[PDB]
């Protein structure tokens, strides 16, 4: 078989489960969108990629991701050699609108750079938590001060739009 | 117009029925009939006008773009797209190919041209594609059904061609054909062009059907040098078709079933439980609990657990809160406390 | 009974035995002859000594062999899947 078969099999099982319990069309939708994404090559793509030593990949990164990391203001160190050091260790990741990326619990593990799309930044409070901290957009950073000074990533973020976020160790 | 209009679908079903009729009639018109009779005048005419009307109406239908999720409604571009792929064949097939034969000095090649009308099987192909996209019907059963229709159409067409090959030989030298040499039981096919249409058709189809199943009784076989070369090709193609059918049924079965999964689970359980030498009452308790577990569809929890990525929130919110606020220990608590 | 020729039985000449009056033979000879035909047609051997000869028998044989072709594919699939597991 092929991936078009794994998609259909998982979606058939999901339809059985959902219609067996009469869930509802809005979530039907949320689910459908999510399922679709996992199956698409975007993911298994980067994963498989792996192997390719790195020397070779290095060029793949510097040909795909270089302008994206160069257009963020935070990186005005002006040393394009430093920037090529940055690109050589980037890994993509896609999250659908409504996905939790980082919150207070998780300490810093990676530099989540935000690509085309909107990810919601929020924090918590003691009555309904807190809403509307910041609406991150393209050519910006996200989750940097934690590696800069001290571990722990505040400003709980749950993404609000599709985005091809990068990630550096 | 919109690719999903109310009646446009009604027209699609009408034209699907007509396409099935024409696909199943054209080989029979070509083979068993050296020129359509007078009685079958209006049937051909009506079929032609129906498919021409479909051509005209398809000329006025918006098409969904492929690389990009936009359905275009540009009349010039729907023109261009239709006139590229499926216009020339559908127009050529629409011409009267019986009146032309009975006007152009009765030449054979204008009748050989009748096989253009087999291009209407694209309608059934697209119908099966639509059925495959639909979520009501499993993908692999749809593939098996499509292969079963392909086999039957190929068998019917092969029967028509096999009877046709017995009319190329001159009527005087009819004792050297697959038909005209039969002596089935008491009946002998002496003048096989003077029997009813259905007798000849059923004999030819009987040969083709017991050949596609690889039974091959041998009461009807090939005799001429042109009937041998046809059966070689037919059986060589049928072999791969049958292998495909077996493979698709095997895949459908090997996907799995609930009883199979339960029996594997109980296999592991009984192995572990006999290995450790536990008591029989414990065996009964464990087997009863696991039987209820698999009867209750417990395995859906892990299936949902595999990367839904937090859209579980509203699923649980709409599924469990009915039993949550009712319990006399949550009375007057916070809403987000309930949700969490 | 007049046209007991032009029938799958009544036009049989197995060995030196002729099924002349196929309504007076022992029930078991008729039954096991018919079963013999049906089984060599479900196993797709088809020896050809016993074959359909009328137009009411050709149709039944066509239906039966189509159904048995699907069934045999199904049995092969089940055995193959259980061996593969
Ligand atoms: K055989």
């Amino acid at each position: 078989g092929s991936n078009t078969e794994r998609f259909r099999d998982k979606m058939n099982d999901l339809i059985s489960f959902m219609n067996r319990k009469k869930l509802g069309r809005d979530l039907r939708s949320q689910i459908t969108g999510h399922v679709r994404l996992q199956y698409d090559s975007h993911y298994t793509d980067t994963v498989m990629l792996q192997d390719i030593p790195a020397s070779i990949r290095a060029k793949i990164a510097q040909l795909l991701y270089l302008p994206y990391i160069k257009k963020v203001p935070l990186f005005k160190g002006c040393s394009t050699e430093f920037i090529n050091q940055i690109v050589i260790r980037l890994h993509e990741e896609y999250f659908l609108p409504g996905e939790v990326i980082t919150e207070q619990g998780n300490v810093v593990d990676h530099l989540y750079f935000v690509c085309e799309g909107l990810l919601e930044a929020l924090v918590t409070k003691t009555d309904g938590s807190e809403e509307s901290v910041t609406l991150l957009g393209p050519h910006t950073s996200f989750g940097d001060i934690s590696i800069i000074c001290n571990i722990s990533q505040p400003f709980t973020v749950r993404v609000c739009e599709l985005c091809h976020l990068l990630r550096l160790d | 117009i919109h690719p999903k209009n109310r009646w446009y679908k009604a027209w699609e079903m009408f034209i699907l029925v007509w396409a099935i009729y024409s696909s199943l009639f054209t080989p029979m018109e070509f083979g068993f009939f050296r020129g359509l009779p007078e009685r079958l005048f209006v049937l051909d005419i009506v079929g032609q006008i129906a498919f021409l009307v479909d051509i005209v109406l398809q000329f006025f239908v918006a098409y969904r773009d492929t690389q990009t999720y936009r359905t275009v409604y540009k009349p010039t571009r729907i023109a261009f797209r239709y006139l590229k792929s499926h216009f020339l064949m559908d127009f050529i097939g629409c011409f009267p190919w019986d009146l032309i034969y009975k006007a152009s000095g009765k030449h054979e090649l204008v009748r050989y041209l009748l096989w253009i009308r087999l291009f209407r099987v694209r309608k059934v192909v697209e119908f099966f594609q639509r059925l495959e996209k639909d979520t009501r019907i499993n993908y692999l059963f749809t593939r098996i059904l499509k292969l079963l229709f392909v086999e039957v159409y190929c068998t019917h067409t092969a029967a028509c061609i096999f009877y046709y090959l017995a009319t190329t030989l001159p009527p005087e030298n009819e004792g050297y054909t697959w038909i005209g040499s039969l002596k089935l039981g008491d009946y002998s096919y002496e003048n096989f062009r003077e029997i009813d249409l259905w007798k000849r058709y059923t004999t030819a189809l009987y040969f083709a059907i017991v050949t596609m199943a690889t039974v091959g009784y041998g009461d009807i076989h090939a005799v001429n040098l042109r009937e041998m070369i046809f059966v070689m090709i037919y059986v060589s193609f049928d072999m791969v078709l049958g292998a495909y059918l077996i493979g698709n049924i095997t895949a459908l079965i090997v996907k799995g079933s609930n009883t199979e999964r339960f029996r594997d689970k109980m296999n592991d359980l009984i192995s572990f439980m006999n290995r450790k030498k536990l008591g029989r009452d414990l065996r009964s308790q464990i087997t009863g609990h696991v039987r209820l577990q698999y009867d209750s569809h417990y395995t859906d929890t892990v299936m949902l657990q595999d990367i839904p990525a937090s859209i579980r929130a509203k699923i649980a919110q709409l599924l469990y809160l009915p039993y949550i606020k009712k319990v006399p220990l949550f009375k007057g608590c916070s809403t987000e406390f309930i949700n969490q």
